[PDB]
């Protein structure tokens, strides 16, 4: 099954009351760390997490954090000079990597301002890829470091995924677990001479879920209408996808195909 | 956890030395080299995190991340190559592991040895064993109240001539028998 | 880069010491190792950020203050003999940052001021055999039953420093080698032609810098306070 | 500066039936800035006791929370989610539609 370990950084120039800088690391969906200006402290988000890695974990990333944290604000500083912005705006990081199924790897390390993608790393040509003149700056600074980009490649491809397997392993009865779907389909005449078709789906984990409507056998040409895949609080997830009208709805969990005839 | 660098290495005047360091940590986001010349503060001399060999001019630093392996080779080793050499490698959490350091000792290259112990006289005296091949070793003194130094290179860089020298001294003892605990060469002079 | 203070340092047990630190690179993260022989060097405190401060790997005996973001002093609250040490601060930019190192502090720490004492210099004139021999005339240096091993030496020759044909032990001999307080013994040679040590106009000094006792140290003894001095012996040329 | 406005989908952990203990969740996502505030209201009043997530982090740089509460639905009863974020410029009543 696929897998991504992820953190993220968020800073705030003068922010409302709000922190000026929060990091949250995730493991697929769930929050694993946590971090902000305010509690100056990283912290677990997950059980498994505090269970299985002893205080010196937290007790050295809390000092990293503090530092990163520094170096977030001036940056930002940085760039709201560059485009001659005043008043409070945002910088966002995500660094990460996924372990496919096959067991080949994917790396990724991105920044954004004000929302919006600004800095994008190429782990294969060591470069990064700038969406304006101000970005073209930072890159042009940034590809000066080539042990840096070194660094960066390294983590991403070995650090990364040494990490994500070894969370892996300590939140497994969690993130290896299957709870199959509960599907239904509900029929119903709506505006007249209109019957809608809905296909709804629940209770499962891992959250990925595969939902169609097919024809006689076959995909449809009309429009599916598809329902997110929203957390139902439990850990447990739920979607949906509707038609208008042999029509049966197919649902694909975890290795697993269920058909639901109407 | 472990890095391991060779305490020391002899290596001659313009030849080429290969000092080698294995690291076993949990995890690794780096391989430094530094140089620590004798009484002064170690700099760095390399950084490698990825495969391969990386010149800086005479110096080359080597790594192998599958084998937890690096290399520092200098070629055409210059008697300013002698330091110590410390490798270091830089683990999951971004803390560094430093291996114990590695002295490096350059040989000269002795032309026209002339091994002869002389007597210095005050401006009590000194003996001085000099200008032997670098292939001679000079053993401390054991005696009571007698010192004797360790071989020294001295060069003479407009003569471009170096040479090598040990002294001994005593409040007690003749230059004749001062070095007498060393291997010395069969044709040292000992003038009367 | 980076400036540390004081180079040398002579400490009763149980004195209290701060060494400064600090570096113009605008590196947030900054360090103090201390370095003993045979081992890596090892981490006391570090600050990766102003507003900061962690232990590393030999916290014990020691404390720090991260007073700016270039300033980051180390202080020994109660001096022990375990303190005699070399400590380096350095500064770092993170991530894959290399370190920059200050210059060094060479702290002894001793039970009492006692056995304190600067050099006797002496210069040794070359060899009439070595001269006719070799046309090559050296000069040797000894400085004698000092301690602790605080020492720089230096040659000047006519008022100005050389360092072409000499050598200077790196490492000081113990005098009295089975004694834990042993003085200790150095010596130098400067390496000169025969007609240039047989000018009589040409002067040669060898200099020998001792890191002692400060002002602010109590003397007792009869003997001289041996405070931080430079001690020298001098000859000319002949023919 | 691009602003987004945040989603907010109000649905119950279960299929609903009145009369049968449940959850009532807000999922509250895709907005940019972060500052948002929500609150669960029945027969528009705010619950107090309802539990909510830290703020989430999401790939295209935009945040997500989810805000739930226990409750029994009944035909009588009327859930809804209220939302406030710097691109509205009143709050949003989003109504649950009652599964
Ligand atoms: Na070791
Ligand atoms: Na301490
Ligand atoms: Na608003």
């Amino acid at each position: 099954r696929t897998h991504s370990l992820r953190y993220f950084r968020l800073g705030v120039s003068d922010p409302i009351h709000v922190p000026e800088f929060i990091s949250v690391g995730y493991v697929d969906s769930h929050p694993i760390t946590t971090y902000d200006s305010v509690t100056r402290q990283k912290e677990p988000r997950a059980p498994w997490m505090a269970e299985n890695l002893a205080p010196d974990h937290w007790e050295r990333y809390t000092q990293l954090l503090r530092g990163w944290q520094q170096m977030f604000k001036v940056e930002l500083k940085r760039l709201q000079r560059h485009y001659n912005h005043s008043g409070s705006h945002t910088y966002q990081r995500m660094i990460g990597c996924e372990l496919l199924e096959d067991g080949s790897t994917t790396g990724f390390l991105q920044y954004a301002y004000d929302g919006q993608d600004f800095l994008i790393f190429n782990k294969d040509t060591l470069s990064w890829l700038a969406v304006d003149n101000v970005a073209h700056t930072i890159k042009q600074a940034w590809e000066a470091n080539q042990h840096e980009l070194l660094y960066q490649k390294n983590w991403l491809e070995e650090e990364c995924i040494a990490w994500l397997k070894r969370f892996l392993e300590y939140g497994k009865d969690t993130l290896q677990r299957t709870e199959p779907p509960l599907v239904r389909v509900n029929r119903k005449e709506t505006f007249p001479g209109v019957t809608a078709l809905f296909c709804k789906a629940h209770g499962f984990y891992p959250p990925e879920i595969y939902m169609t409507w097919m024809k006689n056998g076959e995909e449809i040409v009309q429009e599916i209408d598809y329902g997110d895949i929203l957390p139902s609080g439990d850990g447990t997830y739920q979607a949906w996808a509707s038609i208008e009208l042999l029509y049966s709805c197919h649902v694909e969990h975890s290795g697993v195909h269920m058909v639901l005839q109407v | 956890q472990n890095i391991d660098q060779p305490t020391e290495m002899t290596a001659t005047e313009g030849a080429i030395v290969q000092i080698n360091c294995t690291y076993q940590t949990s995890g690794f986001n780096g391989l430094f080299w530094y140089q620590q010349h004798a009484g002064e503060a170690p700099t760095f001399l390399s950084y490698n995190v990825l495969d391969g060999l990386e010149e800086k001019g005479r110096f080359s630093s080597f790594l192998s991340r599958s084998k937890g392996y690096s290399y520092l080779l200098l070629k055409e080793l210059q008697m300013k190559d002698s330091a110590s050499y410390l490798c270091a490698a830089m683990d999951s959490n971004y803390q560094l592991i430093w291996g114990a350091g590695t002295k490096l000792i350059i040989k000269p290259d002795i032309q026209n040895p002339d091994p002869a112990v002389y007597q210095l006289r005050d401006s009590k005296s000194v003996c001085l064993f000099t200008d032997f091949d670098s292939q001679t070793n000079v053993s401390q003194s054991k005696d009571s109240d007698v010192y004797i130094t360790d071989k020294c290179v001295l060069d003479m860089r407009s003569m471009d001539f170096k040479s090598n020298s040990a002294v001994a001294w005593s409040n007690k003892f003749a230059c004749a028998n001062a070095f007498n605990n060393s291997i010395i060469p069969e044709d040292t002079f000992f003038p009367s | 880069g980076v400036t540390q203070t004081p180079k040398f340092q002579v400490l009763k047990t149980g004195q209290s010491m701060t060494l400064q630190c600090a570096q113009d690179m605008n590196h947030n993260s900054m360090y103090w190792y201390r370095q003993d022989p045979g081992m890596g060097l090892r981490l006391i405190y570090y600050s990766a950020s102003e507003g900061t401060t962690d232990k590393g790997e030999v916290p014990n005996g020691y404390n720090v203050s991260r007073l700016n973001k270039r300033e980051f002093s180390l202080r020994l609250e109660s001096a022990a003999p375990s303190q005699t040490s070399v400590y380096f601060c350095a500064s770092s930019g993170g991530d894959s940052g290399e370190l920059f190192f200050g210059e060094g502090s060479r702290l002894t720490v001793l039970e009492d001021l006692k056995n304190v004492f600067p050099p006797e210099v002496a210069v040794f004139e070359p060899s009439e055999a070595e001269i006719s021999h070799t046309q090559k005339a050296t000069l040797v240096c000894l400085a004698t039953g000092f301690y602790p091993d605080h020492v720089e030496l230096s040659w000047w020759v006519n008022g100005k420093e050389v360092h072409s044909g000499v050598c200077t032990d790196p490492q000081p001999l113990k005098e009295q080698p089975a004694l834990n307080d042993s003085r200790y013994a150095l010596s130098s040679r400067l390496r000169v032609s025969a007609t240039f040590w047989q000018n009589p106009r040409n002067h040669f000094r060898c200099q020998v810098q001792f890191y002692g006792l400060s002002e602010n140290d109590e003397w007792t003894q009869d003997r001289a306070k041996p405070v931080t001095q430079i001690v020298s012996a001098e000859a000319w040329g002949r023919a | 500066m691009i602003q987004r406005t945040p989603k907010i989908q109000v649905y119950s952990r279960h299929p609903a039936e009145n009369g049968k203990s449940n959850f009532l969740n807000c999922y509250v996502s895709g907005f940019h800035p972060s500052d948002i505030e929500v609150d669960l209201l029945k027969n528009g009043e705010r619950i107090e006791k309802v539990e909510h997530s830290d703020l989430s982090f999401s790939k295209d740089w935009s945040f997500y929370l989810l805000y739930y509460t226990e409750f029994t639905p009944t035909e009588k009863d009327e859930y809804a989610c209220r939302v406030n974020h710097v691109t509205l410029s009143q709050p949003k009543i989003v109504k649950w539609d009652r599964d």
